């Protein structure tokens, strides 16, 4: 979709799409575990 | 050998004035170049 604005946009910002272009040409050449569960934040003190 | 220098010393002052005023605005516009693209130039980066 970025191409349409690039047309409405000009050529004096071409560089700012550089990593977008790599996102395209590269695509032209181209066990699950829970993370952030929060059980680590629990606590257990035996001395209490 | 006198020519290129005699005009030289007679032009220079006005010339930096010419390069002064424009420069103030130019760098002005320069900032906005950045404002034109920076947020889109860091899109995937952020």
């Amino acid at each position: 979709d970025f191409i349409a604005e690039a047309n409405a946009k000009g050529w004096i910002m071409a560089g700012s799409y550089f990593f977008d272009l790599v996102k395209l040409n590269g695509s032209a050449t181209e066990d699950q575990f829970d993370t952030g569960t929060g059980l680590d934040k629990s606590s257990f003190d035996p001395t209490q | 050998f006198a020519i290129m220098i005699l005009v030289n010393v007679f032009l220079r002052p006005s010339l930096m004035i010419i390069g002064y005023i424009a420069a103030i605005a130019l760098s002005y516009v320069g900032v906005w170049i950045l404002n034109a693209g920076f947020d889109h130039a860091i899109s995937y980066i952020q």
